[PDB]
């Protein structure tokens, strides 16, 4: 399970038709500490006219990200690797209509 | 069944915020867009806002300016409103609604939610019995001097409910409601039956029942 | 925001009589991919708004064929064939097109059912309540129609002004009638000077104005 | 650099306006191996008609994902930390205009 | 200045495939839209498809089914159109023009490109002068039995650009082109000045030139 | 797809005339976010297309103001207010509103200018040509106005028929005048049996034809 790691470390958020802003998720106990995830500024996307179209809806584009988590607690030199989703964007999508 | 229940009742000082939950039920929370809509006193009906439970995705009425914040549960299947800076004017009955794409609109609602903005203290009613001084009788109860509205007026623990009448509140110069829930009754039944009518105020914590007695 | 204008305000209608609402848009209710979100609600005093009609002409499941929708763009009908007591309450038309979504100021519909009668009860204060200090005799004129009665208070033969109120409930689902309550407020010291007290009623359906009174010391 | 390491290993792309395809990113000297990256379908986005508007343009949403590569070459116990950018989805935006 | 050169001219064999390069030079390559337009013989203009050289997101003409591959190399500021399953009737000028957005349309344009679809063999030609047998003479060069097309007839190395008629290449019953390049020059120059046309047939590497005496 | 189609298609403008063409597409040109998307090219023979016009009514920098645009939704006017000679060209319309982008047919403008008489010059077969065992004679027709010419062969003379071919250049954009090339081809054999080869040539501009000719035998 152990192996040696060597460390070697566009305003489409506002112009999409499915806005975000993003928003810091912070863990000091967690490498990435700092991961800023996209959270989508409308219920709704907007359409041609500029207006919230409540007809379509703005989607989170989430993703499995590898993050490193300090094993056991508090222990500088020592992890364990997790995946965590993260939303990295939104997009536009027509809706699911449900019936039974 | 599809079903929406709300907070009970409440009074909030003027520039106080208020907070309504929503529990739904009999079908998949996240699947369902949840929308608040207001009434104020004998006014017609005025949406608050939208939230999509599945992503925490809102949309609001510009009119409220930044003062709604909507809000959902996925664990406890529980949307919620929060109104901030609280004027007189936002006194009214606030809904829950579940939207769908089939339909479009909100089909399925929740009871409501009153919401007094006053800085009136909050008081527990008095109930009085109201009984005569010829075939039929007419016996009820004066649920006097409470304030916020409302009360739940029922007779023998809800099991009379045919020819029963609990009037709308009205606003005594007290700045405290006064009303009267009434029972038709046959003159018959004066003896051999027992009424009593059960009054509840949530908002003071007060459940009184009283006995008519002629 | 879209204007929502309903025409007429209020409606009173014969049972068995049809009955019209129009519903005119400030802008057009057409989606840009076609479908046209406008809707008409029902609500009963005290209650949440009942859906009747969904996308301008879709009768919603358990709602009678009575009910009927149409319109385009801007322009809007709800139709009832035949107006049921059931059917008392405020209709709404709505838009869900555009944000934010709107509603009409609403139409109330009154049952035009036929003149009925008021029957009329007297209640003399309880005597915990005296212990308060205060006395309030309670008139009930129950289940008549239309709503307007006139309900006198006399005390000692002394006709009384600006010492009660008046609560009409809202007009029943099942029978379309109201009833009334009205509340003479005095103090313990008014009330034990005085005898007789009588609840006096005027209303369309009575051939002559109906007392009920009671003497203070029977009770 | 080197820390202990223990091992604990929605129809979107096709409803959006900016619809994308996944492809195969597979390296045997990464960890994880395949990666699957999106591409989107069009330059432009699908408009209310489902026709390719060209005035609006698919984009590919980018984020910064953490990768082990074996180090020194074909080391199956012993490996770096890299950074490599991987397109999760796409999104619609309004183009921008250049003039000088 | 802002310029895009193409591939020169090529002679396909009916079910190959044709690759036209577009290199772009004078602006950020990744800014703007390549988008390929082609012209069959004395034929209308067609719109074949469009890239965006920053992500390699294309669009396509569907009359043209999936027979058309448009890509683009950044790193050499190149795009490049790939015709596949050749016909006769792909027999065309192929064209890049650089799209925006203030303009919205294709304001840069490259030369163009001949594709001649055809099973016929590349050949050479063969460059012949055209000397007289009276103060304004002519003479010229007979570029003849070459294919495929295009061939480019200079004079004295471009010196001799006034005054020359190279014709519109002819099909004979050879299935060969023929054409004649001509100039008008004053009779006293004849002797006191040396006239040679430069013959360049690109597709079959054959570069010719001839010394034009009388 | 969207179909433009253009009105004329070929026009014969004398210079300092004005012109005018149309274009119609099969559907509005009007993009959802308000922009018109139709443009005016000028192609010259072997030559890329040049922007003139772009979005209805803007000229391209560099785009001399005789040239305006106008129009909307589905039909547009392309003016020129005076015809110069370097406007021959074909012209196009085209649409970008809509994937696939679509060009109308394109019109032709020839420049209807004065007749010019052509220059009439002949060639003999070279030596290294009659080494190869055929003979080419050519007969050049220099700068004429208008097209239409009328070059006969006349070998020892007797007409000459199905043994020559033509190429015509395109309108020059400075002189507005074409040139024609004809090429006669025999056989080396038939070549040297005869003595007399001449080029006669009709024009507008000529008074009475023009025959140019050789005898092989001093080349």
């Amino acid at each position: 399970r152990t192996v040696m790691v060597n460390l070697n470390i566009s305003d489409y958020y506002n112009r999409s038709t499915s806005p975000w802003n993003l928003h810091r998720n912070e863990d000091p106990e967690r490498y990435p500490s700092v991961i800023w995830e996209a959270k989508c500024r409308h219920l709704g996307c907007i359409n041609a006219d500029g207006n919230v179209d409540y007809h379509m809806n703005s989607v989170p584009i989430q993703q499995e990200i590898l993050v490193l988590r300090r094993e056991p607690p508090h222990c500088p030199n020592s992890f364990r690797l997790e995946k965590i989703l993260v939303s990295v964007g939104c997009t536009c999508v027509t809706p699911i209509v449900h019936h039974v | 069944q599809v079903q929406l229940v709300q907070s009970g009742a409440e009074v909030k000082k003027p520039g106080s915020s208020v907070k309504v939950s929503c529990k739904a039920s009999g079908y998949s929370f996240t699947d369902y867009h949840i929308h608040w809509v207001r009434q104020a006193p004998g006014q017609g009906l005025e949406w608050m806002g939208v939230i999509n439970p599945m992503y925490g995705t809102t949309d609001y009425n510009q009119r409220f300016k930044g003062r709604v914040t909507i809000t959902a549960d996925e664990s406890t299947s529980t949307a919620y409103m929060e109104l901030s800076s609280l004027r007189s004017e936002d006194t009214a009955v606030y809904y829950c609604a579940r939207y769908d794409y089939f339909t479009g609109t909100g089909v399925y609602w929740g009871q409501g939610t009153l919401v007094t903005v006053s800085s009136a203290s909050t008081k527990g009613p008095s109930v009085f019995p109201l009984a005569p001084c010829e075939s039929t009788a007419a016996l009820g109860c004066l649920v006097k001097d409470y304030f916020p509205e409302p009360v739940t007026v029922s007779w023998n623990s809800g099991a009379l409910t045919s020819g029963v009448h609990t009037f709308p509140a009205v606003l005594q110069s007290s700045g405290l409601y006064s009303l009267s829930s009434v029972v038709t009754v046959p003159s018959s039944s004066l003896g051999t039956k027992t009424y009593t009518c059960n009054v509840d105020h949530k908002p003071s914590n007060t459940k009184v029942d009283k006995r008519v007695e002629s | 925001d879209i204007v929502m204008t309903q025409t007429p305000l209020s409606l009173s209608v014969t049972p068995g009589q049809p009955a019209s609402i129009s519903c005119r848009s400030s802008r057009s209710l057409v989606h840009s991919r076609g479908n046209t979100y406008l809707h008409w609600y029902l609500q009963k005093p005290g209650q949440s708004p009942q859906l009747l009609i969904y996308k301008v002409s879709n009768r919603f499941i358990g709602v009678p064929d009575r009910f009927s929708g149409s319109g385009s763009g801007t322009d809007f009908t709800l139709k009832i064939s035949r107006v049921e007591a059931e059917d008392v309450g405020v209709y709404y038309c709505s838009q869900s097109t555009h944000l934010p979504f709107t509603f009409g100021q609403g139409t109330k519909l009154e049952i035009k059912r036929t003149v009925a009668a008021p029957s009329v009860f007297i209640f003399p204060p309880s005597d915990e309540q005296l212990k308060s200090g205060t006395a309030s005799v309670v008139c009930l004129l129950n289940n008549f129609y239309p709503r307007e009665a006139k309900v006198q208070w006399k005390v000692d033969n002394a006709l009384q002004s600006g010492n009660s109120q008046e609560s009409v409930t809202e007009q029943d689902s099942k029978d379309s009638t109201y009833s009334l309550s009205s509340t003479l407020t005095l103090s313990k010291a008014d009330y034990e000077k005085h005898k007789v007290y009588a609840c006096e009623v005027t209303h369309q359906g009575l051939s002559s104005p109906v007392t009920k009174s009671f003497n203070r010391g029977e009770c």
